[PDB]
């Protein structure tokens, strides 16, 4: 698959975050990176530049404690799809609220924040 | 805007519905009935209820279709009677058992396009859909339904075929076993309506003991473990250690005179067939799915048994969602609803161009 946001994914070093919104992958405004709705699921792509010029990828799907099944399932599938699109070069990481990996946490300079709420389930 | 359909073809029960719904709209027996000695045929609940004048057939065995004529009837009925749709108007996602023969995948594809004129279709592995429904891309799924129990290791979205294993024992076997052991108590359940009573007893009173021997000692010592069951008339029966001896067969197949390993060992064995580098992720993500995994106490027991087989430093985690009976179907509903699904399905054009073999290049 080649979704519009997939075309934007992993083009240069940096962080990209999308939120699952009713079965679609929606970009999160850069000014809000780090602010996660506990009732939502997100997909985070960390692109790191390698010495030979190619890019290293780590895909993290973050699951809020109250996100609905369609959101967590969609986040997982979009992650497999994004990896496939990126020629299988991404290491996938499941990140559950309150149990995130040091690596994921380390992507947020000031530390990530949790906020109650989110977009309604797509079911 | 188009509406996709999701059909999970179980050996025992078919689950059908619309992508986007959180549950299948129709769940019915995967049975085709025909006039016994001489409507030409019936499907599902109606076939089952008219068994007195019909000869019944189950076209799916161990998740694999064994009769395509009967399968077409189930699908025809599913579309027109259960879902009330015109199939030529909807993309259709179908599920398949792990290791489904290549010939069978092509057949299913040909039937959809040629017989039903579906505008598009896709085939997904049941176990994988269940893993997705649990919000994971890596884990090992223990899928136990009607006739077979599968252990399917999946890494970053894809099953590892070489490590898929199976126990030829599942729900119908447990129902038949409960039938047998209840006779030792002095109860005769032999007819179809009687077998249905036994299934209900299995589904309502059975449970998996954390420690079987100790559970047996408890039952023998007192009546603490006894439960009462009221038959359709009013007769009340008493069931004891049969409550846990029945599902114990999943862990001790010798109970059914089978030589194969129980489900905990099959799971451990599948894990050991995978690269050491990913085994940690499998042990930490054991997902249970299917009707036969619905017994109370099964997750606690799987945790205990797997913990005994794995190094003490291995973190064991059993995931048993309450909705695991429809996990496969739910996973399909989500997949079929994604904005990116429209590109993964096989379209009519593609079928016309490449034929049934296109399924191996679009669905893997
Ligand atoms: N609460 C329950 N406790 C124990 N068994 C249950 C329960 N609910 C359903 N079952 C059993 O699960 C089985 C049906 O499961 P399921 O619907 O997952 O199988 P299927 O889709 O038809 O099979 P398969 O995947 O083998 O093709 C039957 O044997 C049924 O009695
Ligand atoms: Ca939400
Ligand atoms: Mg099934």
């Amino acid at each position: 698959v080649e979704h519009p946001e997939f075309l934007k994914a992993g083009k240069e070093p940096g962080l990209q975050i999308w939120r699952v919104e009713k079965f679609d992958l929606v970009p999160v405004p850069t000014n809000l990176y780090g602010d996660f709705f506990t009732g939502d699921a997100y997909v985070i792509l960390k692109t790191v530049q390698l010495r030979n010029g190619n890019l290293q990828y780590d895909l993290h799907y973050w699951l809020g404690n109250e996100c609905s099944q369609d959101e967590s399932g969609a986040a997982a599938i979009f992650t497999v799809q994004l990896d496939d699109y990126l020629n299988g070069r991404a290491v996938q990481h499941r990140e559950v609220q309150g149990f995130e990996s040091a690596t994921f946490l380390g992507y947020f300079k000031s530390g990530l924040k949790y906020k109650k709420g989110g977009v309604a389930s797509g079911f | 805007d188009v509406q996709a359909l999701v059909i999970d073809n179980g050996s025992g029960m078919c689950k059908a519905g619309f992508a986007g719904d959180d549950a299948p709209r129709a769940v019915f027996p995967s049975i085709v009935g025909r006039p016994r000695h001489t409507k030409d045929s019936y499907v599902g609940d109606e076939a089952q209820s008219k068994r007195g004048i019909l000869t019944l057939k189950y076209p799916i065995e161990h998740g694999i279709v064994t009769n395509w004529d009967d399968m077409e009837k189930i699908w025809h009925h599913t579309f027109y009677n259960e879902l009330r749709v015109a199939p030529e108007e909807h993309p259709v996602l179908l599920t398949e058992a792990p290791l489904n023969p290549k010939a069978n995948r092509e057949k299913m594809t040909q039937i959809m396009f040629e017989t039903f004129n579906t505008p598009a279709m896709y085939v997904a592995i049941q176990a994988v859909l269940s893993l997705y429904a649990s919000g994971r891309t890596t884990g090992i799924v223990m899928d136990s339904g009607d006739g077979v129990s599968h252990t399917v290791p999946i890494y970053e979205g894809y099953a590892l075929p070489h490590a898929i294993l199976r126990l030829d024992l599942a729900g119908r076997d447990l129902t038949d076993y409960m039938m047998k052991i209840l006779t030792e108590r002095g109860y005769s359940f032999t007819t179809t309506a009687e077998r249905e009573i036994v299934r209900d007893i299995k589904e309502k009173l059975a449970y998996v003991a954390l420690d079987f021997e100790q559970e047996m000692a408890t039952a023998a010592s007192s009546s603490a473990l006894e439960k009462s069951y009221e038959l359709p008339d009013g007769q009340v029966i008493t069931i004891g250690n049969e409550r846990f001896r029945c599902p114990e067969a999943l862990f001790q197949p010798s109970f059914l005179g089978m030589e194969s390993a129980g489900i905990h060992e099959t799971t451990y064995n599948s894990i050991m067939k995978c690269d050491v580098d990913i085994r940690k992720d499998l042990y930490g993500n054991v997902v249970l799915s299917g009707g036969t995994t619905m017994f109370p106490g099964i997750a606690d027991r799987m945790n205990k048994e797997l913990t005994a087989l794995a190094p003490s430093t291995m973190k064991i985690k059993i995931i048993a969602p309450p909705e695991r009976k429809y996990s496969v179907w739910i996973g399909g509903s989500i997949l079929a609803s994604l904005s990116t699904f429209q590109q993964m399905w096989i379209s009519k054009e593609e079928y016309d161009e490449s034929g049934p073999s296109i399924v191996h290049r679009k669905c893997f």
